[PDB]
């Protein structure tokens, strides 16, 4: 009887486990969104550069 | 017995000191079962003498409130309408109703589920069964350092009786319902494991409520 008990922790340590990894992506995730938006800044930045020197 | 009692409550600082015999509930025993009218009135001189005599206001508010966990009071009120002619009954009744009247309000609390762990009286009492005290109450269980806990896990780990296992399995399953870091605290304490052991308990109530208490657990 009591070893479906015991894997019902191992249910709920892979559900910890699956939504612990899930968070971590999602920690990531929101990271790099900051990451690709500085070199598309940086690449408008310079264009804006590129084009004022031009006028200059 | 009980003017031998009544004569050792005249010094506050033996009231201080008498509570460790576990008085009150012989003398309200009596109460109950001998309405002689000397025996009435010496139990009310002795009750009185405890409360009164007792400077140390945790003192009086303990013999005032184990008075209430003997439920004193009603048994007073019923004296009350009783027929006796002596002022000695009858003005240390009142005396009594006034001052386990602020203690009945301590006890008639949620608290009276904090008096059935703290003596050990786990039953299917109302305070029990009733969603409304885990739906205002359920973190309490960590009060006092975990002590509402630590006494369900202990009963859980020591009781013989299998209404108590199953009373504290479906506390603990609507501590958790009520309260979601209780789960945590219940899985750090590893209270957890008496229910999951109950599981294969010799009862059906306690197999069902343990049951009960791994689905409120274990499933959203």
């Amino acid at each position: 009887q009591s070893q479906g008990i015991q894997q019902l922790l191992q249910a709920e340590k892979r559900a910890a486990e699956k939504v612990s990894e899930a968070r971590k992506r999602k920690n990531r995730r929101l990271k790099q969104a900051k990451e690709e938006a500085q070199a598309e800044i940086e690449q408008y930045r310079l264009q804006r550069e590129k084009e004022f020197k031009a006028k200059e | 017995m009980i003017f031998s009692i009544w004569l050792l409550a005249f010094s506050p600082q033996m009231c201080e000191h008498l509570r460790r015999y576990n008085i009150i509930p012989v003398l309200s025993d009596i109460l109950q079962e001998s309405v002689k009218e000397k025996v009435t009135r010496i139990i009310l001189a002795a009750f009185r003498n405890f409360l009164e005599k007792s400077t140390e206001r945790e003192t009086r508010q303990e013999y005032a409130l184990a008075m209430i966990q003997c439920k004193v009071l009603k048994q007073l009120e019923n004296l009350e309408q009783q027929k006796y002619d002596d002022e000695d009954i009858s003005e240390d009744i009142k005396f009594l109703l006034e001052k386990l009247g602020e203690s009945v309000q301590d006890l008639s609390s949620f608290d009276e589920y904090s008096s059935e762990l703290k003596s050990g009286r786990l039953e299917w009492s109302p305070v029990h069964k009733s969603e409304k005290f885990w739906r205002e109450n359920a973190v309490r269980l960590n009060e006092k350092n975990y002590e509402l806990l630590k006494i369900l896990t202990k009963l859980l780990e020591v009781s013989d009786d299998p209404q108590v296992l199953a009373v504290a399995a479906h506390d603990v399953g609507e501590y958790v319902r009520h309260y979601p870091r209780g789960k945590r605290v219940i899985e750090q304490l590893g209270g957890k494991q008496l229910v999951m052991n109950h599981m294969h308990h010799e009862d059906q109530q306690v197999r069902y409520n343990a049951l009960l208490a791994v689905q409120k657990l274990m499933v959203h």
